[PDB]
């Protein structure tokens, strides 16, 4: 073949296979992130897993705060997550810089994959081999979520999944807003515990994931401790 | 086959072996042998010249830097003359600069950044050339070695080229007696030293050897054909 | 190496006969032939239409249901045929091993490059040595017909009850006339295909390296 | 094996493939068509987009006017087209703001030619696969028609056809074309001729060619495209003269 | 047996293993195309020749310069490309009068053959400037002067590397010819012993009979300054070989 | 192997990209260069009408100033390029040194471009050798030859493209200093080789002259035809 | 063979065949459908998507470059952003230059320079998108497509996407050149009904409108009122 | 399969490897050693003597990238310590801009990033080295941090790095390094390298240590020798 192993080439079928490749890239990570939107919140989720007890767990995270009211969760390679964090978060200083307030969700998943477009685009620099998910609250519209891929594609999403299990547990949340009640912020960690664990069969205990959240009341991205989880995870048994 | 993964140095090989720059480690065995060695109050080079023909002169084998460093090569004149050139530059650099005559470990550890990026990059070839660098400043005596691969080490005594592994356990088994020599009987260790490495028909002569010396008193100097007849004159005979 | 005069004398023959040899053939030699097996067959023998024209009698005598063989002769016809074919076949692998020799001689010293001018000398060699085994294929085939057949014949004066050998041999002749007319046909092929590749690569088989070079060097 | 890649290498016999390559190209492109006149030249190509749901809202798909005093056909890849085009406007532009005289044809045909020269030597740049006419009036010269190929190499021709059955046309037009006779109604009927044996279809359309004169009226030129009623009496005129020498016969 | 895969000569900037660099050693053959050069230095002085290996009648002799000047006191014979030779010459002409404008002195031999050995050595494009070629200069020079230490010949070759010799031939027959300098030389010989000796060599090695036309030979000597034998006196000397 | 990039050697030390551009000038139109004592004359066949073009615009013969001329036979492009490239140096040297360029000059830096083009992958070698014309200042006649590798030589008189090897035996065995005694033998002798390999005698050749102190001229068609007239009739 | 993975290469024959391997990802693009009225020029194109997870506010495939330009693609959607961004800012640049709106003629023939100066460099790919890019200017509907290939031609009507020869039989069958956009609108989402393989609804597609008053995207209740019918 | 040439490729499956072929690397290096207790992080390296003519105190694997913090490398030396060269280079930059000593996070992450980049970009090959930052601020407190050749950076209360890390690690996890402290620490660091040490394979190692703790206030230096020796007669006892 041949038209694999570099990107700027297009297949016969015009399907460029190695941005598909960092697709895969995401998966072969094993971990899963999951984010579910609510009325008033808005939630990521994601598997935490220590490989050795000598690891400090504080530092493993794949929670970041891209700025004061926005974060993210990243999934695939950790170094490629680490700099597209770090290219999110000059992003948004420099957007304040310029314009004067805080940048959109929106904006910045539209800058951030169009970043993924030159290096998709360009011969030298292979695509990235991570996914984002971005959680914040805009005035106007408020909770948003969003995702970039290695492509460049940046849609919004009422819930998503990334990793390995994504299909999985876009299959169950898809159930779950065809049910459309509502979701409070209670009801949306729970969705969201709910998806991963079950989706996983891992039936976690409070070490084993890392939520964030934020609420139209609390626009700061915070990640909840260890308490936090451990009381949401304890209802969630409970009934 | 694995006749991949040698085409260029940028190639990480299956194993985790940079096989250029192996292949340019092979360049230093290629050249006439060298080897030096130090006292407490003086460093030692010593060299086995080459010529071309009969009619020909020997090769230029030990280069002096400055007054304080000097070389010797093995391996390629061409990479050996462009590090030369790098060397002495930077020893005049300090010398305006701070009115010191430079540090030979800091001077190393110049020769050695330089070096190591070929290595890491596609382009320039990696420095196929090995340099025996002699040299006394106020923490006394040193010697140290440079390979085409730019790690560098610290010696009490070493040789480098063709059939210098002679030379190398000669001196091991006589290192003892070198520290408390006097110049005369530390470069007449290290003529016999590299009488090993020649062939056995081979002698040394007036003509192809080179022999540097440095110390606290003595700036470096190349004692060439006709002075090396003092020095060579106490040896005895091959065994 | 050290040559004599003599010598010297002898190669340089040895390559002035097989230069102007071989332009004499494929000048004058291939144009004849190529005629010459194209009115064969466009010869009433070779354009024979109905085969029952070609079988020959067996004299075998047919087993009564409940005394010997006479002498049973080779198909007259098939002998004819294969008497004009033979001298053909020969004569066109002689002028193959002839054009070998006349390209491997022209063949000039190894080198680094300018390596396209040896290739199309390679490349009608691969073609010659092709048609030199066909027609190496007809020479053993037309042997084969010759042994086949006798053993045919044998098996069927053997077993008088056996019909199928005496269908057999009928079949061997018919078989050889449809193989000696394709053979002829082939021969005339091979010397138009000869002459056809020959004749559009001769600078480059005569001159392969070419034409000497401003000398920058 | 390969010598042929990358338009920078001579092949044994020293030949640069992909130029030849480029030519290659030209010869699937639409016909278009140049003859010189006494009194003007013109340009005619076939409009190969013959799609139903197509719209003429430009001046011409395949004729270019270049400058006041020429203008140019083009077969080959549309987008090398465009960007030639371009640059011959901008060229005639300098010329006339350096000097303040109209571009001599010959020289914008050269420069433009020194162009397609520079991207078949360096390396990265593919060459331009691209042949165009050029039609002008100059003071020096008068009527000048000009050729150019992929290769950076040019021409002056009397008359020339570029693209599909091209060789038809130039066989065609060798035996018509009357030097020093024609005058640009005369050499209209031969392109509405060449361009009907040419062309596939029966019937010259009217919407399937493109016309174009150039003319000097009154001390300057006019580059005139003739419209749909006009081609329409040229093809009738040239049906009717073609029946009635059938029907002599 | 035969194992030819090389797959490690094409492309500088790549150690074959064993680590030998074969683009550079492939240059170094080349310098066995061109026409024989051999150089005698004596005490008297330093003598160069060469075959100028004429191809057609029609072309003018004097316009074949294999041997030239570099300044007065050095001049320079060549085997191998003629025009990345005539590089190296103006390389070595241009520093030559830059160390007179700059130190008001003439260079020593091995100062001028230095100097042109460090744009061999551009070759391995260390350097970032984009005008250095990327293939070694094909080319072998014999740069031979008087200087300080007086009558001094050197030898440059595409490594970029260069040694002193007494006497050494370079081009096509450089294999040979070089025995036969090692048999005839001897450090007395005086320059005009030089010159005979030389000439034997290069009609040995010549394919042509030896002619005034088909060689070229100079000698820089103390007191003179480079000087090129004109037809009659290669007529004269040719003639009393 | 070894043939595909222009930087590397061969095995033996052959540069062969170079060596097949100095092919490629094989394949051109012939041309033809003599020295006459007072005259420099360059012939050029021409390839043919084909009826239908314009022969001014195809001219293989070109002045690079008022003293020096060229012709070439190669790629017809890259001697466009070459030549308007010497023709900008020559005014440029006339500017920088107040002097009219002598024909070494201009040969050489017609070649040291020609070098430039060959020593740099990423740049092809230009297909052409030239055959560049010219009187100094001492007044003496000047003949230069170039080729694609960017070696240049005097010659007193040579051919360059498609049957240079026959017209230039045919010249070796005519050229003699009785031949150059007479401008309009000098012209002859190189119609008369040019007539050695061609279709056509006056149609199918360019012929210009160059004399002492004026212009080059072209030679009329007529002219042409009254030269081969006098050598055809001559036999 | 190599003419195949090289750019800057004309394989024999005179094919740049990665360009055509370009136009073959824009034929696996979605359906998008263009059609010129006589007031008025409609595109549209079908929104699929792959859960109802997707919040189709969030992203559209019809854009505004000007107030009276808008375009619509079939192809890569990374792509198509970056000639967007593009297109709008040559659209401003005119604007600051001439201060005039930007003829949607000139809009297209610089975005497909854009994309043929992709085309020309080794180190890129070309742009794996086509675009449909309609406009009213001086009183006049405009209707343009621009290729990979950095070509550009003028359609009364086309398709692109999958389906796109199928869709463009049904165009030149249903096409007639008297048309108002209201009618227009309906035979646009008949041309994209052949090719769905789904159940249309307001989110499942996108359409926009061009005019007198300038272009503007029809909400998912003016695309539900036309769907009725 | 041409997926592992290079680093800006990716296997058909999502793997780049390159960059686990660079990992690799360090597996050839011989054996080093961190851990962070509650005064301070301490460092160990079994730097084998290739040959007796090799000084003592040299080809240091150990180095000092700013006053407050120390590195240790296993891979290639060129690479480890071009990459100390950046990181000395990012804590002077982060002085002079910031005007405080760089926080070891930060740097870690910096340096990470600078790894990072070569991952991506055909024309340069990852690094080969993999290295441990360590440093003792009273703010901060004890810090350890590995860099691998990915970029990937992480906080380990114990590491390992070189051809034993699997049998190095179990022996550190066996150790309860958050109560102990820095002058035990460098006796139990003595004791793993030398079970680790394989005397058949390698011939014989000279045990180089350094720590970074408050008994530095908080530099990091090369230990005593009159500790050095300490610990390592305290080895070669436990060691039997």
């Amino acid at each position: 073949a041949g038209f694999d192993r570099h990107i700027t080439i297009f297949s016969p079928e015009g399907r460029l296979y190695q941005v598909e490749y960092a697709f895969k890239a995401i998966n072969q990570g094993g971990l899963t992130s999951v984010a579910v939107r609510g009325k008033d919140c808005a939630v990521i989720v994601t598997q935490k897993k220590v490989p050795d007890k000598l690891l400090d767990s504080s530092t493993v995270t794949h929670l970041f705060k891209i700025t004061e009211n926005i974060g993210c969760v990243m999934t695939g390679m950790t170094a490629d997550s680490r700099s597209q964090v770090q290219r999110a978060r000059y992003e948004a200083a420099n957007w304040k810089y310029k314009y004067g307030y805080e940048i959109p969700v929106d904006m910045l998943c539209k800058r951030i994959a169009d970043i993924s477009q030159v290096y998709t685009q360009n011969a030298e620099m292979r695509p990235l081999g991570c996914c984002m998910i971005l959680i914040g609250i805009d005035e106007e519209q408020g909770p948003q979520v969003y995702k970039c891929d290695p492509a460049g594609y940046y849609c919004g999403f009422k819930a998503t999944a990334a990793g390995v299990k994504q299909t999985e547990s876009t299959s169950f949340l898809e159930k779950k807003v065809k049910k459309k009640f509502d979701w409070t912020f209670e009801q949306t960690v729970e969705t969201a515990i709910t998806c991963l664990s079950t989706v996983l069969s891992i039936d976690f205990k409070p070490s084993e994931i890392e939520v964030g959240v934020v609420t139209v009341e609390n626009p700061k991205f915070r990640i909840l401790t260890e308490a936090e989880i451990d009381a949401h995870l304890v209802a969630l048994a409970e009934r | 086959f694995r006749n991949q993964y040698d085409n260029d140095v940028t190639v990480w090989s299956p194993q985790g072996r940079i096989h250029q720059i192996e292949y340019a480690m092979e360049a230093v065995k290629q050249g006439s042998a060298t080897v030096g060695l130090k006292s407490k109050t003086h460093a030692v080079l010593v060299a086995l010249k080459r010529a071309q023909s009969e009619l020909a002169a020997h090769q230029k084998k030990i280069l002096h830097v400055d007054n304080h460093i000097g070389i010797s090569i093995a391996g390629l004149t061409a990479d050996a003359r462009l590090l030369c050139n790098f060397m002495r530059q930077e020893c005049l650099d300090s010398r305006f600069v701070f009115d010191r005559p430079l540090p030979v470990s800091r001077l190393v550890s110049l020769i050695g950044s330089k070096t190591q990026i070929p290595t890491q990059r596609y382009g320039r070839r990696p420095y196929g050339v090995g340099l025996l660098i002699a040299g006394y400043d106020d923490m006394g005596p040193h010697i140290f070695q440079t390979c085409p691969s730019a790690n560098y080490f610290d010696c009490r005594a070493m040789s480098i080229g063709a059939r210098s592994q002679s030379a190398r356990t000669y001196l091991e088994r006589h290192m003892s007696e070198f520290m408390e020599c006097n110049l005369n009987e530390l470069v007449k260790h290290g003529l016999r030293a590299l009488r090993e490495t020649l062939p056995a028909e081979q002698d040394l002569t007036t003509k192809n050897v080179s022999i540097g010396i440095v110390g606290k008193d003595l700036e470096f100097t190349i004692y060439d054909d006709d002075d090396v007849s003092p020095f060579l004159e106490g040896l005895e005979e091959r065994p | 190496v050290r040559l004599s005069g003599e010598a010297r004398k002898q190669v340089e023959v040895f390559r002035q006969n097989l230069f102007q040899e071989a332009e004499e053939f494929l000048y004058r030699f291939l144009p004849q032939k190529i005629i010459y097996l194209n009115q064969l067959l466009q010869e009433d023998s070779l354009n024979v239409a109905d085969l029952t024209s070609l079988r020959a009698p067996l004299d075998i005598p047919i087993p009564d249901p409940p005394h010997k063989c006479g002498f049973l002769p080779g198909n007259e016809k098939v002998l004819s045929l294969l008497a004009l074919v033979k001298p053909e076949v020969w004569t066109l692998k002689e002028k193959c091993i002839l054009v070998i020799t006349w390209i491997q001689h022209l063949i000039p010293k190894i080198e680094d490059g300018n390596d396209f001018g040896v290739a199309i000398q390679e490349k009608v060699l691969e073609r010659v040595n092709a048609v030199k085994t066909k027609v190496e294929a007809f020479q053993t085939t037309i042997s084969k017909y010759f042994s086949e057949r006798g053993d045919a014949v044998a098996k069927a004066s053997k077993e008088t009850h056996v019909m199928d050998y005496r269908a057999l041999v009928h079949e061997r002749d018919e078989a050889a006339y449809g193989e000696l007319r394709a053979m002829v046909l082939d021969l005339r092929a091979f010397y138009a295909e000869l002459y056809h590749i020959i004749s559009s690569n001769l600078e480059k088989i005569v001159n392969p390296k070419g034409e000497e070079k401003p000398s920058m060097y | 094996r390969r010598y042929d890649s990358r338009t920078t290498i001579f092949s044994p016999e020293g030949r640069l493939y992909q130029v030849e390559y480029a030519m290659e190209a030209i010869g699937h492109a639409g016909t278009c068509l140049g003859i010189l006149a006494n009194d003007g030249v013109l340009l005619a190509a076939e409009r190969r987009n013959i799609h139903k749901l197509l719209d003429e809202v430009f001046f011409s798909e395949k004729i270019y006017k270049l400058n006041e005093d020429m203008a140019c056909s083009v077969a080959g890849i549309t987008s090398d087209a465009n960007v030639l085009t371009n640059e011959l406007r901008l060229i005639a532009q300098r010329y006339l703001l350096q000097y303040q005289e109209p571009i001599p044809c010959e020289q914008l045909v050269t420069a433009l030619c020194d162009i397609k020269q520079a991207y078949t030597q360096f390396g990265g740049k593919r060459p331009f696969g691209v042949s165009l006419l050029y039609i002008g009036w100059d003071k020096h010269y008068g009527f000048q028609l000009y050729q150019s190929d992929p290769s950076g190499n040019y021409g002056g021709w009397k008359a020339t056809c570029i693209g599909n059955n091209s060789a038809a046309a130039v066989s065609m037009l060798k035996q018509d074309y009357k030097e020093g006779e024609m005058t640009l109604k005369s050499a209209l009927a031969l392109a509405i001729k060449v361009l009907n044996k040419t062309m596939d279809v029966s019937k010259l359309s009217a919407e399937k060619v493109e016309i174009a004169t150039l003319t000097r009226e009154n001390g300057k030129t006019v580059i005139r495209v003739l419209k749909q009623k006009e081609v329409e009496q040229l093809i009738k005129k040239h049906e009717e003269e073609e029946a009635k020498a059938e029907r002599e016969k | 047996m035969f194992l030819t895969r090389s797959e490690y000569d094409r492309g500088v900037n790549t150690f074959s293993p064993e680590g030998r660099l074969f683009q550079v050693e492939y240059a170094i053959e080349a310098i066995k195309l061109g026409s024989t050069a051999i150089g005698i230095q004596t005490s008297e002085g330093v003598c160069l020749a060469v075959e100028k290996r004429i191809t057609s009648p029609l072309m003018e002799p004097s316009s074949i310069e294999k041997i030239v000047e570099i300044d007065a006191h050095i001049g320079c014979a060549m085997s191998g490309l003629i025009a990345d030779a005539k590089t190296l010459i103006d390389k070595a002409r241009v520093e030559t009068q830059n160390h007179w404008f700059t130190y008001n002195e003439t260079m020593t031999v091995e100062s001028v053959t230095q100097a042109v050995s460090n744009l061999a050595l551009q070759f391995g494009e260390e350097d970032a400037d984009p005008g250095a070629m990327s293939r070694p200069f094909g080319v072998a020079l014999l740069f031979g002067g008087v200087d300080e230490k007086g009558p001094q010949l050197f030898h440059m070759d595409p490594s970029g590397t260069f040694v002193q010799c007494d006497a050494r031939a370079i081009g096509s027959a450089s294999e040979g010819a070089q025995s036969s300098l090692q048999e005839v030389y001897h450090k007395s010989m005086t320059l005009k012993e030089a010159i005979k000796s030389s000439l034997i060599i290069l009609k040995q090695v010549m394919e042509e009979k030896l002619n005034a036309t088909n060689i070229e030979l100079a000698t820089v000597q103390p007191g003179q300054n480079f000087h090129m034998f004109t037809k009659e006196e290669l007529e004269e000397v040719i003639k009393d070989i | 192997s070894y043939d595909r990039a222009i930087t590397v050697f061969s095995p033996d030390g052959h540069l062969f990209q170079v060596e097949y551009a100095q092919e490629a000038v094989k394949k051109g139109s012939t041309a033809v260069g003599v020295r006459g004592r007072d005259i420099v004359v360059l012939g050029v066949e021409k390839k043919s009408v084909a009826k239908l073009q314009d022969e001014r615009t195809v001219r293989k013969i070109c002045a690079l100033d008022d003293n020096v001329c060229m012709a070439f036979a190669g790629l017809t492009a890259d001697a466009r390029i070459v030549i308007n490239r010497a023709r900008v140096e020559c005014q440029s040297h006339r500017l920088t040194v107040e002097d009219p360029v002598t024909v070494e000059y201009i040969t050489r830096y017609i070649a040291s471009l020609k070098q430039r083009y060959t020593q740099s992958n990423g740049r092809r070698p230009f297909g052409i050798s030239a055959l560049i014309v010219g009187f100094d200042f001492d007044g003496t006649p000047r003949l230069y030859q170039t080729d694609p590798s960017g070696t240049y030589h005097a010659w007193k008189a040579n051919a360059i493209g498609r049957g240079a090897k026959s017209v230039r035996e045919f010249l070796e065995k005519n050229y003699t200093d009785e031949a150059i005694e007479t401008d309009d033998l000098t012209i002859k002798l190189v119609i008369k080789a040019l007539l050695e390999v061609v279709q056509s005698g006056g149609k199918n050749i360019e012929l210009a002259v160059m004399r002492r102190d004026q212009s080059l001229k072209i030679l009329n068609p007529e002219e042409i035809e009254k030269y081969v007239a006098e050598i055809e009739k001559e036999k | 063979r190599g003419y195949s993975f090289s750019l800057t290469t004309f394989s024999p024959s005179g094919k740049l065949v990665q360009i055509e391997y370009a136009l073959a990802a824009v034929a696996g693009g979605a359906p998008s459908v263009g059609i010129k009225a006589a007031n008025g020029v409609v595109l549209a194109t079908e929104k699929k998507q792959k859960s109802i997870l997707y919040d189709e506010r969030s992203v559209h495939k019809v854009e505004p470059i000007t107030k009276h330009i808008g375009l619509v693609y079939s192809g890569m959607g990374p792509d198509y952003r970056v000639l967007v961004h593009r297109a709008r800012k040559l659209a401003q640049q005119y604007y600051l230059v001439y201060q005039e709106p930007i003829p949607t003629a000139q809009l297209v023939q610089r975005v497909a320079s854009v994309m043929q100066e992709y085309t020309q460099s080794g180190g890129v790919r070309p742009f794996g998108v086509s675009l449909l890019i309609c406009g009213w200017n001086e009183g006049r509907p405009y209707l343009f497509q621009s290729d990979p290939s950095g070509a550009y031609f003028a359609w009364k009507a086309t398709a692109m996407g999958k389906n796109y020869v199928n869709g463009k039989t049904f165009l030149e069958k249903r096409y007639n050149e008297d048309l108002e956009l209201e009618d227009a609108i309906h035979t646009a989402i008949l041309t994209l009904k052949e090719s769905f393989e789904g159940q249309m609804t307001e989110d499942n597609i996108e359409v926009g409108i061009c005019n007198e008053a300038g272009f503007r995207r029809l909400t998912p209740t003016e695309v539900k009122d036309y769907l009725a019918a | 399969t041409g997926y592992d040439l290079s680093a800006s490729t990716f296997s058909p499956d999502g793997r780049v490897f390159q960059v686990e072929y660079a990992m690799k690397a360090v597996e050839n290096s011989s054996t080093a050693i961190g851990i962070r207790c509650k005064d301070g992080v301490v460092f160990g390296v079994e730097k084998l003597v290739l040959s007796k003519l090799y000084e003592e105190g040299s080809n240091k694997r150990l180095f000092n990238v700013d006053r407050h913090v120390g590195m240790a490398v296993a891979g290639l030396l060129a690479d480890a310590r071009s990459l100390a060269d950046i990181a000395r280079e990012e804590a002077s930059n982060f002085r002079s801009n910031f005007g405080y000593n760089i926080p070891l996070k930060h740097l870690a992450d910096r340096v990470a990033m600078y790894v990072h980049a070569y991952t991506l970009y055909s024309a340069v090959r990852p690094f080969g080295c993999s290295f441990m930052l360590g440093s003792y601020s009273v703010n901060d407190g004890a810090q350890l941090y590995m860099i691998d050749p990915s970029g990937v950076s992480y906080g380990y209360w114990g590491c390992a790095i070189g051809k034993a890390r699997q049998a190095a690690k179990t022996e550190i996890e066996k150790l309860q390094m958050k109560e102990m402290t820095c002058r035990d620490i460098v006796k139990e660091v003595a004791k793993i390298i030398y079970i680790v040490h394989d005397e058949v394979k390698d011939k014989a190692f000279e045990l180089e240590l350094s720590w970074v703790g408050e008994l530095t206030n908080g530099r990091h230096e090369i230990v005593p020798k009159d500790i050095r020796e300490e610990a390592e007669k305290y080895a070669k006892e436990s060691l039997k």
